[PDB]
């Protein structure tokens, strides 16, 4: 596929979306998009964290994985839904201010389902 | 009794069932081995998947604090100047096939492209050392990518792999097998009967015939 | 047979017998069967060929007394390549064990072209021995067997897991492979190897492995065979 | 001049009488042992030798003698045996010596079974040249459509100092061409249940050579201008340049030239050795020859290019 | 009035003696032919005929006579399309006119259940409606346990003069049906081996109408009072809501709707459906059909609803 940078979806911390964005990030020039979509806890809705994953994972079409920064606590039942296919996005939980026990995640919990 | 492909019985039939079932046979070897190899190599990389996530959260929170001491140095908080800052990738994944046991997996390289450095002039030395660090926790986090995506895609292939199997084994083998044994022991058992008992019965008109005669 | 058996059990002598294309011999067995009255039994054969095939293998061993002993080596040709037809399956019961030929091993280019694996010798353990050929035969045989075996099935697994996910077992096993299929097993139609011989090449063949790898065979024999 | 010159013919249909029937083919080999008896080399074909079989089975149901098999009278083989060891290169009778030689040609016909037909089985053990029919390939309309894994010649042996007289390198070659052809079946038989991903570049080279031999070496259609008839020093130098293709392709990818690419850059190269086939054998063996040599070498010399 | 008395009974137990069974069916078939040369239209009922070609086989091999299939006599076939063809409408004769009708009806009994014996073969070239039964639907309590795959009438296009003058949407409502039983056996004899996944939705409608058709359409209990005869009217109804319900499902569907979510919100509409087949016939024509048009106007309202 297309090859892209990491998305970054970080609702539980914005620290995290700021230090992946020192990392690297990019921003669409024409089409004025931007990878990074760090949203604050408390402030950015739930519906708008899922829109915002559906516009990544389901819209935008590259070859690039997406953190979650532990912010798919609320929206686990998404994460699921678009875990269903490695492509073209590939799910990831980096541990945000809040640490991201391995319980809550989606692709463990599947690896221990199949233990 | 078991099942039957409602096909007519004969002995060119037979010999199509009986190279079938030669077939299914050595499928059945064969895709078992292959799973077998296919969850030995899943297995490999479930466990390289649980403690590639359990030190996540050691180097994610190393990272974290990395931030935090560019933070301190820098005094104010650096996260929207960054965010802002952003012009271009610096840091891109390569996305190429592998062939893991004969499956065309496909993993994540990275491009570290040093002549970007977009967010890499501002702020003091702190920033260039915190970019450092969290540029290894990046590369470690995109290992740790690569092996999931592989790990789902061999789950995948190993389910669709050992569903076929069992399938097959369990109807297409169970029903070839009855289907060959039908063929056999009824239809070509009885049409060797009929024609023993035809000729049996030649030979009784032809002896009594030549008993009288004689 | 009534030759050897003259021979070996009047004249003591050790008398080999080779029949050739049982086939043939039961195919006219059909045709005079059918020449008189008489009613078909499977696949067209006669019903008694069981018996007749007895009385014709039987005519074979040794006896007590006489110093004598005849072999008995028939040849047939399978009609449809199937051990289910009467002539082999037959034969298979009477006789002791078998050798194959096989199609593919004589479509390669290898000559004699005797498939190993499906071919066994019901009684291989009484030529085995210490004065009775060499010491090291069977565990020899019995190891080239088994290597063999391994080689024939990583060849096979080669198309589905590829040349690099095979064990370092099965890349020397595909090695001991070629090399027995292209030096051991192919012998010249003129080339006379004696059994000590053959047991001279089948070491040097099967020395490609450490004397760890090699498990069909005793310690006691690695430790006097394989270092020469 | 006309073949009928050369030839007589026997025209028994199937209105004609079962004696008739029976007594067709042993009417043509007496004539073609009497032109052998001349020391005349002659061919017999005796089409539909299984409606000849049927002949015999007419007949004996007719007499009410018990038969064998599934309806044939036993004495089939016997008699089969008889009328094909009726031929053979031979030793005139009378002076002055000659050496004549009768080649019987028997076309057998399926009957729904392909080899489970006593008269197939019989020649089987009997004919020493056997050239069995490949249904499948007839479904696929490739011509001619004989199996090349059922089908035997133990003529081969015999056919070696001939060989080595005037194609030394021809035994060899049809060794390493069945080789080859058998290698690919199996292949093929173990990859289309799994799929050609796990093949490496050998078996690929493999599949796709006995592709390009089933395409453009055994099949021929036999009605063009070229090809109609393939003389045996077109078929030996077609059969060392698909040789040569085999084994260059098999020696380039020994070293690091991934096959993939290497098909793409040899390309010409395959179209050239799969259009050899289209040379007009009418031109005289010694330009066509001198057209194979140039063939070869345009092959060996590309691939020694690509492999680097 | 009571049903006796427009039916006579001709009767054999297996014990009784089985030359008599030919004699019986016989007997039925002139009875038939005789209440046909009234006027009436009778329909005459053989209980097994293969019990009178067992009858039949027996007797030839007591006299030794030379077996057909599996011992049958040679004339079965033979004796079978003579007694089936005395059925038919017909112009009695003598006057006054009238017009009369025989309509044979006859079950054969396949040994094992196998349907490749000569009697149901013979029968099968015979007969122009062929209603064959399933023992794994029956051992499941399904009856009639009918076949639809290999069950076939070749009255269908004589009987479209009769459907339009009655009910002109017939023909066209049973070929749907007999479209989405085929479809649904196909989908079903993979998805046992590709499972139930990687199916689209128009497929899972497809297959849940007609799980749906199979066990509340097909299926009649027989044995209750609402199942015991279902009329003509009763059951084009039936059709024109089993198939208006799957036309509304499939255009719901292909309307942006997903059929996972869609059953459960119209279950009750499916029910409602499924339990069509419970409204007495004894109810009269007028209300029966009353309520079918009820039914299909909430139906089509519950859909329109769903749709949203």
């Amino acid at each position: 596929a297309e090859k892209r940078t990491l998305i970054a979806v970080i609702a539980d911390e914005d620290t995290t979306t700021g230090l992946l964005l020192a990392g690297i990030g990019q921003i669409t020039p024409e089409t004025q998009e931007k990878n990074f979509f760090v949203y604050q806890e408390g402030k950015t809705t739930k519906e708008e964290i899922t829109d915002k994953f559906n516009h990544f994972t389901e819209e935008r079409d590259d070859i690039a994985i997406l953190l979650i920064n532990q912010h798919i606590a609320e929206n686990i039942r998404a994460r699921v839904d678009s875990f269903t296919n490695a492509f073209p996005a590939i799910l990831e939980i980096p541990s945000k201010d809040h640490p991201y026990d391995p319980e809550k995640d989606s692709v463990l919990k599947r690896v221990r389902k199949l233990f | 009794s078991g099942n039957r492909e409602q096909v007519f019985p004969t002995r060119m039939t037979l010999g199509l069932m009986k190279t079938k079932l030669k077939g299914a046979n050595q499928g059945y070897s064969l895709l078992k081995r292959k799973s077998e190899a296919l969850t030995k190599r899943f297995r490999d990389i479930t466990k390289r998947i649980d403690d590639a996530k359990q030190k996540m959260g050691r180097v994610m929170q190393t990272a974290a604090f990395s931030l935090a001491e560019v933070s301190y140095a820098t005094g104010e908080n650096i996260g929207y100047q960054v965010q802002e800052s952003v012009s271009t990738a610096r840091f891109k994944v390569r996305a190429r096939q592998e062939n893991v046991s004969g499956v065309y997996l496909s993993q994540f390289e990275s491009y570290i492209d040093p002549e970007i450095n977009d967010f890499r002039l501002t702020g003091l030395g702190r920033g260039g050392q915190q970019v450092q660090r969290a540029k290894e926790i990046y590369s470690r986090a995109v290992e740790t990518l690569v092996e999931l995506a592989s790990l789902q895609t061999a789950f995948i292939i190993l389910d669709e792999v050992i569903k076929v199997t069992n399938r097959r084994v369990n109807a297409i083998e169970h029903v070839i097998i009855p289907r060959t044994e039908n063929t056999i022991a009824y239809i070509n058992s009885e049409l060797d009967e009929l024609d023993r008992e035809e000729f049996y019965r030649l030979k009784k008109v032809q002896e009594k015939k030549q008993n009288e005669t004689a | 047979l009534t030759t050897a058996e003259y021979l070996a059990y009047q004249t003591e002598r050790h008398v080999l017998t080779i029949l050739t294309d049982m086939s043939s011999y039961a195919d006219a067995l059909r045709e005079v069967s059918a020449a008189r009255e008489e009613v078909p039994g499977r696949r067209g054969y006669p019903g008694y060929m069981y018996t007749d095939l007895s009385t014709i293998y039987e005519r074979a061993g040794r006896v007590e007394g006489r110093n004598g002993s005849i072999t008995q080596i028939p040849i047939l040709t399978m009609p449809n390549d199937d051990i289910t037809h009467p002539i082999p399956d037959l034969t298979g019961y009477i006789t002791e064990g078998q050798i194959f030929v096989d199609r593919q091993l004589h479509n390669k280019g290898i000559y004699p072209p005797i498939n190993v694996l499906p071919s066994l010798s019901r009684l291989m353990k009484s030529a085995i021995g210490e004065g009775m050929t060499r010491k090291d035969h069977g565990d020899v045989s019995n190891q080239l067997y088994a290597k063999y075996a391994i080689g024939k099935d990583a060849a096979a697994m080669k198309a589905v897991v590829g040349e690099e996910a095979l064990s370092i077992e099965d890349k020397l096993s595909l090695e001991f492979l070629e090399k027995f299929e292209k030096t051991f097993i192919t012998q010249g139609a003129y080339e006379d190897r004696t059994v000590f011989e053959s047991l001279d090449q089948a070491w040097s063949l099967l020395r490609i492995y450490p004397k760890e790898m090699l498990n069909r065979i005793s310690p006691k024999i690695l430790d006097e065979f394989y270092d020469r | 001049e006309p073949i009928m010159k050369r030839t007589t013919l026997v025209a028994n249909t199937s209105n004609m009488p079962v004696a008739a029937r029976e007594a067709s083919i042993y009417t043509g080999i007496t004539l073609a042992e009497y032109f052998r008896d001349q020391g005349k080399n002659v061919s017999m074909i005796a089409d539909s030798s299984s409606r000849w079989a049927e002949a015999l089975r007419e007949i004996s149901g007719r007499l009410g003698e018990m038969p064998a098999d599934q309806g044939f009278p036993a004495y089939l083989g016997a008699k089969l045996a008889s009328f094909y060891e009726r031929a053979g290169k031979a030793v005139a009778l009378g002076s002055p010596d000659r050496t004549g030689s009768v080649s019987i040609v028997a076309a057998v016909s399926p009957a729904g079974g392909d080899f489970s037909d006593p008269v197939t089985t019989a020649t089987l053990g009997i004919t020493q040249v056997f050239w069995g029919l490949d249904k499948k390939l007839a479904q696929r309309k490739h011509f001619p459509s004989i199996n090349t894994s059922v089908s035997y010649s133990k003529y081969t042996n015999v056919l070696n100092k001939f060989y080595d007289s005037n194609y030394p390198e021809f035994p060899v070659l049809r060794d390493r061409m069945k080789e080859i052809l058998s290698n690919a079946e199996e292949l093929e038989q173990v990859v289309q249940l799994v799929g050609k991903s796990a093949l490496s570049d050998s078996d690929k080279i493999t599949l796709d050579v006995a592709t390009l031999i089933k395409e453009d070496f055994l099949q021929q259609n036999g009605y063009s201008t070229y090809d109609a008839f393939c003389p045996i020093w077109k078929t030996f130098d077609m059969m060392r340049a698909f040789i040569s293709y085999h084994d260059e392709a098999q020696k380039a990818v020994a070293n690091g030239a991934n096959w993939s690419k290497l098909a793409d850059s040899t390309g010409d190269v395959k179209h050239a050795v799969s259009s050899s086939k289209f040379f007009e054998p009418s031109r005289g063996e010694k330009e066509v020859h001198g057209e194979f040599e140039k063939l070869l070498s345009t092959m060996q010399e590309r691939f020694a290019e690509s492999t680097d």
